[PDB]
């Protein structure tokens, strides 16, 4: 009963929720990461040069 | 958990049931064994149980 459906409800609720909250946050984590390479290789043009 | 909780009523279940069934068999097989001094009923239900 609602113990396995409790585990519905937190595991379930809880994780689709957090899932997309956490992976939207490394979405942002992924921005910070483009962000970091397009500078990296940006200063990474003297290097070629 | 709830699949072993699922899963636990299940095989209990099945084993039951299977319980049950052997329970079946030596519960007529005691009948048979239980019948002395009667002769009779002897060879007809016990040798429907070995059936």
């Amino acid at each position: 009963f609602s113990e396995q459906v409790a585990t519905q409800e937190v595991i379930h609720s809880e994780n689709v929720i957090k899932l997309s909250k956490d992976l939207h946050t490394t979405l942002l984590t992924f921005d910070k990461l483009d962000d970091r390479l397009t500078n990296v290789t940006q200063v990474v043009s003297p290097l070629g040069d | 958990v709830n699949n072993k909780k699922i899963s636990l009523k299940i095989s209990e279940a099945t084993i039951l049931i299977t319980k049950v069934v052997r329970i079946l068999e030596l519960s007529s097989k005691c009948q048979e064994l239980i019948t002395e001094r009667k002769f009779f009923k002897v060879l007809q239900n016990l040798d429907s149980l070995e059936k």
